[PDB]
């Protein structure tokens, strides 16, 4: 049980490390009964149960993961170049002395050669914050494309929206290839109503439904090349459930575009309950190049205001 | 084309602790409310519901926005902004009564939306 | 008619994450009224009415107590 | 019918006013004592989660004013319109229109207060609640010792330069000094009266 060693090294009052089925795992429980389960050595956060209702067991599950297969399910961080750079399962904790009981934070760290991709999973009493930060060490600027693919579950198949991506343009674009996929990038654009290529369209719906196949990316990086005003897309939006009365807000920091993916009717090909949505911030069309030695940051924050 | 460069700093800081700037492009000067509504940025806040505001005329003090670096291309306070708000830091104008100028206009006005419910003060350099 | 008033209140003020209506209809509501030009006069006049208090208080405080 | 309408109204709207006072004295803990804040229905927002008994009271009162038949008082207004509509054309259809308007504004009053998010601690509007929540950054030891006094981040320190325009930088250097966290961090929620 190496997680026992990590617990007596960095375990705190609200941080509990566990090891079962040879999976190193950690649970973060802040004062208000909000739980957060993270699988160590993989940079894959599985379950997130924040206190939504004011009952005793009012906390509800947010991230869609299947029962026995933690490999396919939950929010996960992703890096490509054009292949998955962080496919190595070499993540290790760095520090946890974060706050008293109110908010907790785990600092995973790996190394893909010249890149020190360190990674922060922070629990505040209403929010997950999944925050990547990389740093070059070699004498080559890298052309990586990062992303943080979250998989939010909805109780009702019809109760699905995002509520606030209007006004900003989008292109239907496949997702980034993840080790924690639910649909492949080739089938996410298949069996529709958006056309596969990067055709651009201004959104004219204050809350875009997630009933159909349409899996797209909001942002105009062609105008980002202008580095004028360029109409920066909204850095936050209200994803709603509407089967049960709650919602969430996905705040992006550092990332440039926002990917959304609706499985449509083909969620029955994988799962039988809790129809989900694959939403995450990315820098996918125009990659990010840091330097031959600088650092770059990017974070995604799910927060609720029901409490 | 003649493009006026808005910024529209949000009142709520990001979880990082840094403000978010959105850089809306909207062309010309007609009305800052109609610009922020046509270009879809949060002007009202909790008054964004339909009848919770006067919807452009100026009878409520709801679409107030703190504007800094904006002594260049604005209309002056039209005595509704000078009366419906009376004791404010004077960088605060009502978006639907103010006007950023005429079509042939370029500028870098930065307009912190929702000055109420904010944490920062903006430390404007003293005038004159 | 009472349920109609209830519904006009519900489709506006009830939020999308807790309203029992279908999202496919709630989006078409704002799609049909994304212009806000015919509502930018109706809502304007209703708020002017409710804020000037029908203008009757202003009429009395201009022509009845100021007259006195 | 006038007196039955008076009885049901004086037992319903009095209930609504007592519910409004309980709403108010729940809201004073949020916004302090200011009738432009502690009675402002817009930033009342969402109180079904916090004050359920007052929610049920105000809901029953407003539904009694709208004339709900089984669990409320429709029959007073039923007799009103039954004795009114076969009297005159002027004082009937406009009375029904004002009854519909009554349903509308009373349910607006109910919905803007109770059903929804709080609209005062809402993290899309209230920056004070955000600064109180995120007591630590999302990077730990990196990017700063902590940052207060963030400057005009118009370029976001991303080596961005401007094209042919009026101006990009100038003698305008304004330090957007943010507030702090981990101070008066409680910010209690509205408990029941
Ligand atoms: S909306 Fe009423 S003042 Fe601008």
């Amino acid at each position: 049980i190496n997680t026992e060693k990590l617990e007596d090294k960095f375990g705190r009052k609200g941080i509990k490390f566990s090891e079962s089925n040879n999976i190193p795992m950690v649970e973060l429980k802040v004062r208000n009964g909000s739980s957060l389960k993270l699988s160590l050595s993989d940079a894959h956060v599985l379950s997130y149960k924040p206190k939504v209702y004011w009952k005793d067991e009012g906390f509800e599950e947010v991230l869609y993961t299947v029962d026995g297969d933690e490999s396919r399910g939950g929010v996960g961080v992703v890096i490509v170049n054009g292949s998955s750079v962080i496919s190595g399962c070499d993540w290790s904790v760095k520090d946890t002395d974060s706050d008293a009981i109110d908010a907790l934070q785990i600092e995973l760290s790996c190394t893909a050669g010249v890149l020190d991709i360190t990674y922060i999973v922070s629990l505040y009493p209403v929010s997950m914050a999944t925050a990547l930060v990389v740093k070059n060490n070699g004498r080559k600027p890298v052309t990586l494309k990062p992303g943080i693919m979250s998989y939010l579950r909805f109780k009702k198949r019809s109760g699905a929206g995002i509520q606030g991506l209007k006004g900003c343009s989008y292109c239907p674009n496949p997702p980034l290839s993840s080790p924690f996929e639910l649909l492949s990038p080739s089938e996410a654009m298949k069996a529709e109503e958006g056309e596969k290529p990067g055709i651009w369209a201004v959104e004219d719906s204050v809350i875009t439904l997630l009933e159909k196949k349409m899996s797209r990316i909001y942002g105009a990086p062609p105008a980002e090349r202008l580095k004028a005003v360029y109409n920066t897309p909204p850095s936050k939006f209200e994803t709603i459930d509407q089967g049960r009365g709650l919602f969430f807000r996905m705040i992006r920091i550092g990332f440039e575009e926002m990917y959304v993916g609706s499985p449509g009717s083909m969620w029955d090909k994988y799962g039988k309950q809790h129809y989900f949505v694959c939403t995450g911030p990315t820098s996918m069309l125009v990659p990010v190049d840091v330097a031959s030695g600088e650092t770059w940051r990017g974070a995604m924050v799910i927060e609720h205001d029901n409490l | 084309p003649p493009a006026v460069d808005f910024a529209f700093v949000h009142s709520v800081l990001l979880p990082d602790g840094t403000p978010d700037v959105h850089w809306r492009r909207a062309n010309g000067g007609q009305k800052l409310r109609d610009i922020m509504l046509d270009s879809n940025i949060e002007l009202y806040g909790p008054y964004s519901k339909p009848l919770s505001n006067c919807a452009g005329v100026g009878t409520c003090a709801t679409c107030m926005v703190e504007i800094v670096n904006g002594k260049e291309l604005l209309n002056p306070r039209t005595d509704i902004e000078k009366e419906k708000l009376k004791r404010k830091p004077k960088n605060w104008r009502l978006a639907c009564q103010t006007n950023v100028g005429n079509p042939d206009s370029t500028g870098l006005v930065v307009i912190q939306q929702l000055p109420e419910w904010k944490a920062h003060e903006w430390n404007i350099p003293k005038n004159i | 008619i009472a349920f109609f008033g209830i519904f006009i209140a519900y489709c506006l003020y009830k939020p999308f994450y807790s309203s029992l209506l279908n999202l496919t209809l709630l989006n078409s509501f704002q799609k049909w009224n994304s212009k806000r030009i015919h509502w930018e006069k109706l809502i304007n006049f209703v708020y002017n009415w409710s804020y000037n208090r029908g203008y009757i208080d202003s009429f009395f405080k201009t022509s009845l107590i100021e007259s006195i | 019918s006038a007196l039955f309408h008076l009885i049901t109204h004086a037992y319903s709207k009095a209930l609504l006013f007592l519910g409004s006072g309980s709403i108010i004295h729940s809201m004073e803990a949020i916004v302090g004592y200011s009738p432009d804040k502690s009675q402002n229905m817009i930033l009342m927002g969402g109180l079904t989660k916090h004050v359920p008994i007052t929610k049920t009271a105000f809901l029953i009162g407003t539904l009694s004013l709208c004339g709900i038949p089984p669990l409320a008082c429709f029959w007073s207004k039923d007799e009103i319109l039954n004795d009114s509509l076969l009297f005159s054309p002027i004082f009937a259809i406009i009375a029904c229109s004002t009854a519909g308007l009554t349903a509308f504004y009373m349910f607006r009053i109910y919905l803007l207060t109770f059903e929804g998010h709080l609209n005062t601690y809402f993290l899309n509007y209230s920056g004070k609640k955000s600064g109180s929540f995120y007591s630590l950054s999302l990077w730990g030891k990196e990017e700063e010792k902590k940052l207060t006094m963030n400057n005009t981040k118009r370029a976001s320190f991303f080596c961005n330069k401007t094209y042919k325009i009026s101006n990009n930088v100038r003698n305008q250097i304004f330090i957007t000094v943010e507030n702090f966290g981990l101070n008066t961090r409680t910010f209690y929620y509205p408990h029941e009266s």
